[PDB]
């Protein structure tokens, strides 16, 4: 029950208390819920299909600019505004 | 550079490390 808000708040308190980690797998999570990680999967295997050479660079060349524009615009606001918030409390208020 | 530059920098260092995993097993 709108809970969103809270959430933010809560993450960004334990964040500062030394918990770290909780942004990475907190993006995790996310993409997991929202079955990011499963897209990419397929993607990577459309890709193969395609030119055949089992080669990974040439292959991350293209699945890599489009994974990043398939994460959902929610995950990528929310994450990056929790990172931001805590940068801030590393860097000078600017 | 910026906050907000950092911040996409460790968005994209974490995403882009996620990707290089997923692409990697190639299935």
């Amino acid at each position: 029950m709108d809970t969103a808000q809270l959430k933010s708040q809560i993450q960004q308190y334990l964040v500062e208390s030394g918990n770290y980690e909780l942004i990475s797998n907190e993006l995790k999570a996310r993409l997991l819920q929202e079955g990011w990680v499963d897209k990419v999967k397929d993607l990577t295997k459309s890709e193969m299909n395609i030119n055949e050479s089992t080669n990974f660079t040439q292959i991350l060349s293209t699945v890599e600019p489009k994974a990043l524009e398939m994460v959902s615009d929610s995950t990528r606001e929310t994450v990056l505004k929790q990172i931001r918030e805590f940068l801030e409390e590393i860097v000078d208020t600017q | 550079s910026t906050i907000d530059s950092i911040s996409n920098g460790i968005l994209n260092n974490l995403l882009t490390t996620l990707i290089q995993d997923i692409v990697a097993r190639e299935t």
